[PDB]
RNA sequence: GCGGCGG
DNA sequence: CCGCCG
């Protein structure tokens, strides 16, 4: 698997879970902090998200801080999921494109 | 032949700090005690 | 599982404080995982099962209290779960304190000492009413107790 | 003191007769340093 | 009030140099900068090789002779002797004693401009027919060299030694309270210096004083 | 690290292109002669005990410096294969 | 992290200088005395701070090179724009920072000079340092922490 | 003496690339510019002794 | 590949105890084991040497 | 071979200097010794003392002035004034501006053989009547002398403050390895400098040097 | 080939 | 996993 492309088109993208089913019983909560910053960190956001007052336009990838927003955002409750390209979804045959890898180099 | 003491060899205490010479110090600015007394090897502190 | 309104805060409390230990042990386990400078040495190996212990007692927890019941009867006759028992022993005079609970709410540091429901002298008491008297197996003989009263 | 400074060194340290070995780990068996040379018959490698 | 530098000499060992007062904190400016010379740029003498008559390499055994040759080349290097002028710079002491004897290192043959300020030191042991004849070649040079790095080859068979020519030992500064002036804040630096003998705790502190202005005057020509 | 390499890294739209200019461009240096640079007037790369990096120490070095200024120009197809070649040798002694 | 820190030493009495201005006076001769500590528990400044006002940020590094203040020392300190109150430490920290990265200004924007530096303040200073002021200047603060980690770290004692 | 001159000239810009026991991640080998020096070990940075 | 030497610890007409150390092993020195030397040290950190 | 001195000025403030090669460990044996001196010794000038008419304490505020003493006096620590001739080891600057105007450091009436470098240096903002009147010391000295140290007395009511004597700001040294064909364990010394303008950062080396050296001879004359 | 040993 | 000795 390699990274050689044009931003694929296929829009079909994952959506990362902000909160965590059971640990006792039946309760949603907030995913650890960490845990979040995995699955969304370095992402590009499938669709656009107002959330606090901020408009995440849709492509844009997220930063640390970014994340940081989604999370206080879930504090406040706006949004329980996200909108995020991912491999999981590629149309590229054989290989990923820029947008649904992400940041990380 | 005989094996001097150099940069590259690793020596080590009975009580398991192990480790290689790093740089082989000129007595001349080498920790020294109040009385003329330099020291002959530094250990860092952090390995204990 | 049946459980006290104390009993059910006290193992809520406790899981609550093995979460922040599970937390702390982590953060530990990464930074040595982290480190590779000293490896081979009782800092892996002592960590991971130092977490285990903590995760183990957690499960316990959980399990415990996913599926308990709690018995809201502070007026009752009987000795039955939660009953808080005192027992005098006829030659000595002695005034004993006790309260039946749960296996899992079983603690000699409280106040009545708590007594595991499936406990000997556990045993002995469940079912009994002020003004009995019974026995069980002790190692310098067998100590017989007259149940004085029971509150809630 | 420091010895290159010689200025102390802020905080006492601790000194001592420590009991240390040289290992026989000399560096005589750790630098091959290749430039070109011998090749496999059967298998082409540069085998030394 | 003029540094009143004094001195206290005893031997060509020991030599304390006092010298106050001082304005604040040089006392440290001078002290360190002249004891790191006197340990490392400081010349003298040390054995740079030797030879002995029926011993090709230097992990040998003579018979009749307790000492290995290493046990002994190392002895040697213990060895301080003291040319008087330039006009020695490579020195070949000759020494050769037989039988029941303690070879010690005033059985040099003398040399007649060099003196040997070491010689109780023990060279070797014989026990019988100990046949021991060997030629130490002696230099004037600074600080210390790995016998690998010279490898002096008077002799096919000679084995060249380390050289430790930093004729000092040890050398101590310390810095007291003030003995005159109107304030006092003031340093009084006294440093204590120890030579094995080939030169004297004045001669060097000299010589180092010197080669620490040699290196001033190097601040001249910009560019 | 490397004289801004981050400038250098914005100027290509994918990293390891950077890496194929930067080579290429090191290869023309030597081949069809040192003397193919175009910033060789101030400021032109140098060296210590006798100021003559001017004449020949790294390639490379060379290129990105060169690519640091917009004196070159890169490209998926901008001059014809073979065309190339033939012009060089011919402008460079 | 040694450098960073600050320390807090005993303390006779109630450290109200939180309104007293004899308490300016005597609080500070109470510290001449062998009463109030350089570093008192004084809630508006320990005497640590009225004695010593730093005008440029080497002001008070000379005082320290000079014996009259520790690196851990709870000083005042005249910066840019606001009398601030930091030890040498704190403040020579700043300083090592916003020179491995010419931009003395986005250089105490992405430190905390508020806490002794941990391997994470030091980690997310790293992490920031990326994003923000390219790859290679990074680069060159962590050679910089690296050298200076060092330097302290040998004669901290 | 003058040979050294030439290696330390050759040398000027290029980078080599060292490698660790077991290469686990791409970190596993870095690229530096070396920098001539005494005797037999290698000197290696210390904030890379992480990676590797 | 070790260097294995008997270097005599003892001198010429000397009266010996049964069982006394006529010379030296190895690494053995006076008749204690030695293996390495015993060098003056301080605990500190350096540079990062 | 003969230490190649390097330099590279930039104003009066900042200044490189290159000298190698060196032998083994000599450029820390230089350096910190030049830097202790550069910061103890090098001769300049600070405010001592100051004196607000209307002010009685350190902390305190002014009316119509933005400014609190404390702000002020800071500012005045930072004022670098530069004598020209012995006859001046203690002068009295005098500045007294009222209304709506900034007050520079030009503003002090100019003393007959005093010079102010730090002219447009922000002492203080007036608002509408704002009185500011006052009088601040100026010696020359060495080093740095916290206010509570020496103490002046001027005026009964004025304040003491921190002596900022060097005008040299911070130094700093490295010690790297540089090559030489043979061998490559050899000192480079690059010391840096930096002064307020009073001197350049060449001068001042100079200076330093110099006053080594003047220590030198002191261990001249024996007792 | 099998023993030992470094990280 | 990679490496080296006998
Ligand atoms: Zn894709």
């Amino acid at each position: 698997i390699v990274v050689r492309e044009a931003d694929c088109g296929t829009t079909n993208y994952i959506s990362v879970p902000l909160f965590q089913p059971d640990e006792v019983t039946r309760s949603l909560r907030l995913r650890k902090r960490a845990d979040i910053e995995a699955g969304l960190y370095g992402r590009v956001l499938a669709r656009e998200v107002e959330v606090l007052g901020v408009r995440l336009e849709e492509g844009r990838y997220l930063s640390m801080d970014d994340v940081h927003l989604l999370i206080k955002a879930a504090e406040a409750g706006e949004i329980q999921e996200v909108p995020v390209r991912s491999p999981l979804t590629c149309q590229t045959r054989y290989g990923v494109c820029q947008k649904c890898y992400g940041y990380d180099l | 032949q005989k094996r001097k003491l150099q940069v590259g060899d690793k020596l080590a205490n009975r009580h398991g700090n192990k480790g290689v010479v790093a740089k082989i110090l000129p007595v001349e600015d080498m920790p020294h005690l109040p009385d003329g007394t330099p020291v002959d090897v530094i250990l860092n502190p952090l390995g204990v | 599982v049946k459980l006290t309104k104390a009993g059910y805060e006290r193992l809520m409390q406790q899981l609550e404080r093995e979460r922040e230990r599970l937390q702390e042990a982590t953060k530990i386990l990464q930074e040595l995982m982290e480190s590779s400078d000293d490896y081979d040495d009782s800092g892996l190996e002592a960590a991971k099962q130092e977490k285990a212990r903590i995760e183990a007692r957690i499960d316990s927890l959980e399990d415990i209290l996913s599926r308990a019941v709690i018995l809201e009867e502070g007026s009752g006759e009987v000795i039955g779960l939660g009953s808080v028992v005192e027992l005098e022993d006829p030659l000595s005079g002695e005034r004993l304190s006790v309260q039946v609970v749960s296996p899992a709410e079983a603690n000699v540091l409280d106040t009545p000492m708590k007594i595991s429901d499936a406990s000997p002298m556990g045993k002995a008491l469940l079912g009994h009413r002020v003004g009995d008297v019974l026995s069980l197996d002790t190692p310098k003989g067998r100590r017989e107790f007259r149940v004085v009263a029971i509150h809630g | 003191y420091d010895g290159r400074t010689g200025e102390p060194i802020e905080g006492p340290i601790v000194v001592g007769q420590m009991f240390i070995m040289k290992l026989y780990h000399m560096v005589e068996d750790k630098m091959h340093a290749r430039s070109t040379g011998p090749y496999s018959l059967i298998t082409q490698q540069p085998l030394g | 009030k003029a540094p009143v530098f004094t001195v206290r000499t005893q031997g060509r060992e020991y030599g304390e140099f006092v010298l106050e007062p001082l304005e604040r904190g040089f006392g440290v400016t001078l002290g360190n900068p002249l004891r790191r010379i006197l340990l490392s740029s400081i010349p003298g003498t040390a054995v740079t090789s030797v030879y002995i008559e029926d011993v090709l390499h230097e992990f040998s055994t003579i018979p009749g002779v307790k000492e290995d040759v290493v046990e002994i080349i190392l002895n040697l290097k213990e060895l301080v002797v003291r040319f008087l002028n330039p006009s020695l710079q490579t020195v070949t002491l000759l020494l050769k004693a037989e039988g029941p004897k303690e070879v010690k290192a005033r059985d040099f043959l003398p040399v007649a401009d060099v003196e040997i300020m070491n010689p109780d030191l023990h060279i070797a042991t014989l026990e019988e027919g100990g046949r021991l004849n060997m030629e130490v070649r002696v230099d004037r040079g600074v600080g210390y060299v790995p016998a690998e790095k010279h490898g002096i080859k008077d002799r096919i068979n000679a084995i060249p030694v380390d050289a430790v020519f930093s004729p000092v030992r040890r050398v101590a500064f310390q810095v007291e309270d003030t003995r005159l002036g109107q304030r006092t804040d003031l340093d009084k630096l006294t440093l204590r210096i120890w030579t094995d003998g080939s030169v004297t705790p004045l001669e060097a502190l000299n010589q180092a004083v010197e080669i620490l202005r040699e290196h001033l005057t190097y601040f001249s020509n910009p560019q | 690290a490397e004289p801004g390499i981050d400038k250098l890294f914005g100027m290509v739209d994918s990293k390891y292109r950077l890496t194929v200019v930067v080579a290429k461009r090191a290869q023309q240096l030597l081949r069809h002669g040192f003397k193919n640079t175009v910033l060789e007037p101030e400021e032109r790369p140098k060296m210590q005990t006798l100021e003559g990096l001017f004449d020949d120490p790294n390639a490379v070095t060379w290129a990105m410096k060169e690519l640091l200024t917009g004196r070159l120009v890169f490209g998926e197809n901008l001059v014809p294969e073979d065309r190339l070649q033939k012009e060089m040798e011919r402008l460079y002694p | 992290y040694y450098i960073t820190q600050v320390r807090k030493e005993k303390k006779g009495a109630g450290l109200e200088f939180a309104t007293p201005e004899e308490a300016l006076a005597a609080h500070e001769r109470g510290e001449v005395a062998l009463n109030a500590p350089i570093k008192v528990a004084g809630r508006e400044t320990s005497v640590g701070r009225l004695k010593y006002v730093f005008a440029n940020p080497d002001e008070a590094l000379l005082a320290v090179a000079h014996g009259i203040v520790d690196l851990q020392d709870v000083v005042t300190v005249r910066y840019m724009g606001k009398r601030l109150e930091t030890s040498p430490g704190r403040i020579l920290f700043a300083r090592i920072v916003a020179e491995a990265v010419e931009d003395e200004k986005v250089a105490w924007e992405l430190i905390q000079l508020d806490v002794p530096q941990e391997k994470n303040s030091l980690k997310d200073l790293v992490y920031q340092a990326f994003l923000r002021l390219g790859m290679e200047k990074t680069a060159r603060l962590l050679d910089a922490l690296k050298y200076y980690g060092f330097t302290f770290s040998t004669t901290s004692g | 003496d003058e040979v050294w001159d030439a290696l330390e000239e050759v040398i000027h810009g290029k980078v080599v690339l060292l490698n660790r026991a077991p290469t686990l991640h791409r970190l596993g080998i870095q690229a530096f510019q070396p920098v001539l020096v005494e005797g037999q070990s290698i000197q290696l940075h210390p904030l890379v002794c992480e990676a590797f | 590949g070790t260097a294995l030497d008997q270097r005599p610890r003892v001198v010429v007409g000397q009266r010996v105890r049964k069982g006394d150390l006529l010379a030296d092993g190895p690494a053995s020195e006076n008749g204690f084991l030695a293996l390495g030397q015993n060098v003056l040290v301080a605990i500190m950190p350096f540079d990062g040497y």
